């Protein structure tokens, strides 16, 4: 296929979790929180994620507590059977933007902004892919492209002309720990976010491949000692032999 | 294959002084690549022997030649397990590697084929 | 005399894993037995757990593997472990039948083992494409829906019998609960083949790398073989923890990760990685049946080396002519595999066939030639 | 200010040199063979996507560590 | 001597320390997977207000 | 084909000798260094040809083939990409 | 050390008794050790480290 049709393969970023040993930023999961909610989330839901695996990892349970009890949920029906609503619980999950799909592309000139949840896992590239998509809008497409209507150009989209507009500019978000809000420190942060959001175990599983790598070693190097040791006799072996 | 396929179409080879002349030659240094000797066998010993004709031939054997003949294969099953080659005197010397067995097999299947042709044989 | 013999149950185990004579030559590659049951017990592990958590139905499967992932304790590593250790069965599966081919593990009196070997890659490759499909994301369903539909290329009763699969006139719900039932099913009949093969096996013994008997020189089972499997179990171990934990979509599709969607069909439809040559051998063919029976035939043929091997000794390591073939084989299966992935597309159409052609010419023109001729070759060179 | 700004125009005018020429080099013609008439009834209309696929390519290798290491 | 003795029993004893570490290790993080999963322990704890509730 | 401990199925052996000693009494690492690295390399150059031919020869199929594909779907390639279709 | 052979190593149920002490042991202290050397390379990086802001 040609180039285009592929879309132009994202850079490799040092990212803070990429490394064996290496956990995410979890300040820069927070901040990342921090553009999802302010910026994506106008048209992108979060369906995996619950309030409550915010908890202990980008906010505190009051924190999360309180972004729950601002919206409002499905109960059960009440006695006469009529519908109501409740106040959200740490258990509720982060409600779309969209009541169903065909909203969803009414609002978006007929593209569906995909759930983020596993989109860090669903695109070749993960992180460096949604960094560089985000980032990697020119001023200007390439001489000759033509676009689709409602279209815009974006080398890192298979194809090149991607229904999502910029939306990173320069201080679209106010963080709330004073780190400036670039339109490069905002994508790495959101990037960052969707990686933990769709491998949320990621911390843990490093953790204990560490411990499995140190005792799979220590037992791989005795295996070798035991088996050398018991197979001595064998190496070993002497033969005469007197023709009868 | 059996040892008299092989030993057939050999002997036609050996006849034809155009073959030879091109065959013999590439045959000794395939020999050599193939690294036998290196483990002190001779190459009869690497004739498939989990076949009841080859069972039959190894029984006939002459007491001598099965004895040693199961001393090489010890031997070389103990390189083998090492990762040594044989060196000095294991080493089989071309003028020690007979066909001390290819009599005994040849001698098994020209009666297992005779027996084939005489069980199909019709009086005229 | 002694428990371990005296007693009928006991002496079973005994025959099998202690007492079971073994030549004292066997070198790593016949290590990767051990590893496949290995592989066959954490997938079973696995895979029963996995089904405690897994909801066979269309509407909730997707949803219930995201569930083991995020919620289920340990989830993340039950998942990643059965489907890594699928990968890690078929590498060591090719490995064993290399193993095999090359030390002429097939010849007599090993006919059968080897041959209910072939049906145990067979199970393994329905019991791994069938796994695959549970997930149902995109690749489950298009490659569900593409494999399937070479089923309609059986003449007359072809689209009746992709219909009678599929439970339904599309790869859906009725679908994705059989292939559940089955993909549970089907590694149990394939460790009951397994045994079947060992127990063929064990009329003739195993074979060894030198290709001679080893009647004349054996060692228990155990300890010698228990502690040198130990190596290996702890290497794979390593390798399994490497990809688990540090890597563990590393051998995946992500477009696995995008729920099911009949409607829109993925860029491009590759099956796993481990199924790719067999993929490769099936594009080569340009007719639809052609190229199902040459698939199937890709495997199928494995089942005449017994008769195409002309050799009067067992296995190359005695055989440098052989083992130039056999190295351009294996390469050529590697090619083949890789083809399976590129895109169909000039130059890779014509490679593709020259490879196909390669594989078969292996089977059915030069190892016939190359072992007639290596046969004369030892007889006249050691005269 | 967007750090990443400056890193790339650097990037450009410096290591990725030759393909910022080539790139430019292609819009001019495209631009050039779109203002000449009966260009829309033509089989072959020339993109610079594989010139611009070059050129960010290139920048990408020698920005991305730079990048990173201010944020 | 019982030094030389000891020795290897060190090793396959320490071989026999780290395989019940880890066996241990495997069989407890394995089984915690059939534990209430996480969803179900949120399921549990129901909280309630108590100012809508009036007196009797 | 193979009988069971005492009757394996062996021809009559007579007169090999064999000698070993106990795993207590040996150095399981004697002579290690010595075979890790002249052992290798003995046996890895014995068989260096058998693994570098068919790699060789098919990493260089493989090599030319995809620099055939790419080449073809570029500009450049425009009118040999036409044709091979 | 005959001494530490006859307690610890002649008889299998005291061999046994200590590589499970032993494995007992370890299993406790490798765990306390990782959870120090992985906060020391993960340092700034963690809940733990940030939680303090709130
Ligand atoms: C997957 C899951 C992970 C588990 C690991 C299991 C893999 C172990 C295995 O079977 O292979 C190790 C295996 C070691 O087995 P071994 O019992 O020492 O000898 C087996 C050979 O028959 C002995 O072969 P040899 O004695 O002729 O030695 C050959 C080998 C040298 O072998 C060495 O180990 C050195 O060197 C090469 O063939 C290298 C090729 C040259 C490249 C440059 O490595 C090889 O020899 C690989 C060669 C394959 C080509
Ligand atoms: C890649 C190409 C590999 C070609 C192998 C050629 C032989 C060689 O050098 O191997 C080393 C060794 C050579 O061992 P050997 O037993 O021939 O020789 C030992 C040493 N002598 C000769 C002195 C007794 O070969 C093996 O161990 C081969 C095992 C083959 C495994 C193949 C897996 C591929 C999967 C394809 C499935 C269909
Ligand atoms: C996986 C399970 C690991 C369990 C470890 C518990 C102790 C057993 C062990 O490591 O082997 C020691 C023991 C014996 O090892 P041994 O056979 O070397 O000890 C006998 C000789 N003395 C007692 C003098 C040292 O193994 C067993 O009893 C079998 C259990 C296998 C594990
Ligand atoms: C992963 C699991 C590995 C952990 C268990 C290994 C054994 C632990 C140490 C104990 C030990 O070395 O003692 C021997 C026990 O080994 C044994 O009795 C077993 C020996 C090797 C263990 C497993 C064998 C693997 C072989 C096939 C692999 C199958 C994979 C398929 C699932 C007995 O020593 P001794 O009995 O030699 O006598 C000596 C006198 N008592
Ligand atoms: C089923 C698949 C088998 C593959 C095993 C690999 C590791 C799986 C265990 C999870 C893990 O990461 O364990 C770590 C330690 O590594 C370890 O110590 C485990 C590596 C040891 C590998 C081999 C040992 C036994 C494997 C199978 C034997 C089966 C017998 C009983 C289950 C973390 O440690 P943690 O903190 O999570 O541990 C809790 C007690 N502190
Ligand atoms: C107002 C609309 C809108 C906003 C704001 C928006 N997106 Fe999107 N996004 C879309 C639409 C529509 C698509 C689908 C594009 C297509 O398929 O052509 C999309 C696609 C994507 C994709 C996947 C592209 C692919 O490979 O399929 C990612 C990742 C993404 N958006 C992330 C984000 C992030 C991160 C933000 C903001 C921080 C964001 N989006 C803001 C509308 C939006
Ligand atoms: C679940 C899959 C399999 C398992 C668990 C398994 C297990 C084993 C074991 C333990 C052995 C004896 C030890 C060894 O040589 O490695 C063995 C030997 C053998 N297996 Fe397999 N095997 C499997 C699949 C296959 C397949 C797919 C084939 C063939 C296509 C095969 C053919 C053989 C043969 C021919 C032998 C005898 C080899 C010899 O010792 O010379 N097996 N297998
Ligand atoms: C040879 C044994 C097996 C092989 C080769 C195998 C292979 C696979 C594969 C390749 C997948 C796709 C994995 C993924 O990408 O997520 C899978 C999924 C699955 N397998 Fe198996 N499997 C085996 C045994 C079993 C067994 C015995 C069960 C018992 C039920 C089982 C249950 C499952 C379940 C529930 C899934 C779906 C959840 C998931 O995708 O992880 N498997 N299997
Ligand atoms: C590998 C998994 C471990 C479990 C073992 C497999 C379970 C199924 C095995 C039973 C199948 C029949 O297996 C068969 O059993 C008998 C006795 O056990 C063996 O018989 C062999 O051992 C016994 C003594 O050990 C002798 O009486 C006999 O002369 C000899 O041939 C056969 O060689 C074996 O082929
Ligand atoms: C043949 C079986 C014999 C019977 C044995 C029964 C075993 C069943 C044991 C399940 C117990 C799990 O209970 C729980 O284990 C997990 C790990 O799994 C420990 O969890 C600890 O380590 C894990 C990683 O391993 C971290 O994710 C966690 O933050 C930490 O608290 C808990 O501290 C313990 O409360």
């Amino acid at each position: 296929m040609t180039a285009a049709e592929h879309g132009l393969h994202p850079a490799e970023y040092p990212w803070p979790q990429n490394g064996m040993l290496s956990t995410f930023d979890h300040a820069s999961l927070r901040r990342g929180y921090q553009v999802y909610k302010e910026v994506c989330a106008a048209c992108h839901s979060l369906d995996r994620i619950a309030w409550r695996n915010l908890v202990g990892v980008t906010h505190t349970t009051d924190e999360a507590k309180a972004f729950a009890e601002e919206l409002e949920y499905d109960d059960e029906p009440d006695d006469e059977g009529n519908p109501r609503k409740r106040p959200g619980k740490l258990a509720d999950y982060i409600p779309g933007p969209y009541p169903n799909e065909q909203a969803a592309r009414a609002a978006n000139q007929g593209a569906l902004p995909p759930d983020l949840s596993l989109i860090a896992k669903a695109r070749h590239g993960g992180a460096d892919y949604i960094f560089a998509l985000l980032t990697g809008y020119p001023d200007e497409p390439p001489a000759g492209v033509v676009l689709a209507p409602g279209m815009n150009y974006n080398p890192y989209f298979p194809g090149g002309g991607i229904g999502m507009a910029r939306t990173l500019f320069d201080g679209v978000v106010e963080y709330e720990d004073g780190t400036p809000a670039t339109t490069s420190q905002m994508a790495k942060d959101v990037a960052a976010f969707l990686t933990w959001a769709a491998e949320p175990e990621h911390d843990e599983r490093k953790k204990l491949g560490l411990k499995a790598i140190i005792v799979i070693s220590a037992m791989l190097g005795l295996s070798v000692y035991i088996k050398k040791f018991k197979w001595s006799p064998i190496k070993n072996r002497k033969f005469i032999y007197n023709p009868p | 294959a059996s040892i008299t396929s092989v030993v057939k179409t050999s002997e036609l080879i050996l006849k034809s002084p155009l073959l030879s002349k091109i065959v013999v030659p590439l045959a000794k240094t395939y020999v050599k690549f193939s690294g036998y000797r290196q483990l002190g066998f001779k190459m009869n010993d690497l004739i498939i022997e989990e076949t009841p004709n080859m069972q039959l031939a190894l029984r006939r054997l002459p007491p001598t030649e099965s004895y040693d003949r199961v001393y090489r294969l010890i031997r070389a099953t103990q390189f083998s397990l090492s990762h040594k080659l044989a060196t000095g005197n294991d080493i089989t010397k071309p003028e020690e590697d007979d066909h001390y067995l290819i009599p005994y097999i040849l001698d098994v299947e020209a009666e297992a084929f005779e027996k084939d042709a005489l069980d199909n044989l019709e009086v005229v | 005399m002694a428990l371990r013999k005296k007693n009928s149950l006991l002496n079973m185990a005994n025959s099998y894993v202690l007492d079971s004579p073994q030549p004292s030559n066997l070198n790593y590659f016949w290590n990767f037995g051990s590893l496949l049951a290995l592989c066959l017990v954490i997938q079973l592990a696995t895979g029963i757990t996995l089904a405690m958590h897994y909801t066979s139905h269309a509407s909730l499967a997707f949803d219930s593997v995201e569930h083991i992932m995020r919620d289920v304790n340990f989830g993340w590593f039950i998942r990643y472990a059965h489907a890594n250790t699928a990968s890690f069965f078929f590498i060591c599966i090719y490995a064993h039948m290399g193993r095999n081919i090359y030390y002429g593990s097939y010849k007599t009196p090993r006919v059968l083992p080897w041959s209910i070997g072939v049906i145990i890659f067979l199970l393994l490759i329905i019991t791994a494409f069938m796994g695959y499909v549970l997930v149902f994301g995109q690749m489950s369903l298009w490659g569900a829906t593409v494999i399937c539909n070479l089923v309609s290329a059986i003449p007359w009763l072809g689209e009746d019998i992709v219909h009678f699969l599929w439970g339904g006139f599309s790869v859906g719900n009725p679908t994705l609960q059989r292939f559940f039932a089955l993909h549970y099913l089907m590694p149990f009949v394939l460790a009951v083949f397994a045994l079947l093969h060992l127990i063929a096996l064990h009329t003739a013994g195993s074979s060894n790398p030198l290709g001679i008997t080893s009647n004349v020189d054996k060692l228990s089972m155990h300890p010698y073989y228990s502690f040198k499997d130990l190596i290996t179990v702890f290497a794979f171990l390593l390798m399994f923890t490497l990809f688990v934990f540090f890597s563990p979509d590393k051998l995946g599709h992500p477009d696995n990760y995008i729920p099911a969607n009949p409607m829109v069909t993925p860029a491009s439809i590759v099956p796993e990685w481990y199924l790719l040559p067999f993929y490769a051998i099936l594009r080569a063919i340009p007719d639809k049946l052609g190229g199902v029976i040459a698939m199937v035939a890709a495997i199928l043929i494995l089942l005449i080396l017994p008769i195409v091997d002309r050799s009067i000794i067992r296995g190359n390591a005695f055989k440098p002519i052989s083992k130039l073939l056999f190295g351009f084989f294996i390469c050529n299966f590697l090619l083949l595999g890789v083809l399976g992935q590129v895109h169909i597309e000039p130059p890779f159409i014509v490679l593709g066939q020259i490879c196909t052609i390669f594989y078969f010419s292996y089977f059915l023109i030069l190892l016939p030639m190359v072992s007639t001729i290596e046969n004369i070759f030892f007889y006249i060179g050691s005269l | 200010p967007d750090p990443a700004i400056a890193l790339h125009e650097a990037a450009a005018e410096g290591p990725c040199h030759d393909f910022k020429h080539h790139f430019d080099e292609c819009v001019e013609r495209v631009t050039k063979a779109q203002e000449a008439e009966d260009y829309d009834h033509a089989e072959y209309k020339e993109d610079c996507v594989e010139e611009f696929f070059h050129l960010q390519h290139c920048i990408n290798d020698n920005t991305a560590d730079k990048l990173f290491r201010v944020l | 001597t019982d030094a030389n003795r000891l020795f290897s029993y060190f090793m396959i004893g320490s071989f026999g320390m780290l395989s019940a570490a880890g066996a241990k290790a495997t069989v407890q993080d394995f089984l915690s997977n059939m534990s209430a999963s996480a969803d179900v322990l949120a399921m549990a704890k129901v909280e309630v207000k108590l100012g809508a509730i009036p007196l009797g | 084909y193979m009988g069971w401990w005492g009757h394996m199925g062996s021809p009559p052996q007579k007169g090999i000798a064999g000698y070993t000693i106990s795993p207590f009494a040996a150095r399981p690492f004697a002579g290690v260094v010595h075979a890790a690295i002249f052992n290798t390399f003995r046996r890895t150059k014995n068989q260096a040809l058998f693994v570098i031919l068919p790699v060789s020869f098919f990493y260089y199929v493989w090599t030319q083939a995809s620099e055939k594909n790419e080449w073809l779907y570029t500009k450049a390639g425009r009118h040999e990409l036409a044709k091979a279709l | 050390a005959t001494t530490f052979y006859n307690v610890f190593v002649k008889r299998n149920s005291a061999f046994v008794a200590t590589i499970l002490a032993s494995a007992f042991v370890f299993d406790m202290t490798f765990e306390t050790a990782i959870d120090n050397f992985w906060d020391r390379i993960n340092a700034g990086k963690q809940w733990k480290d940030i939680r303090h802001k709130y």
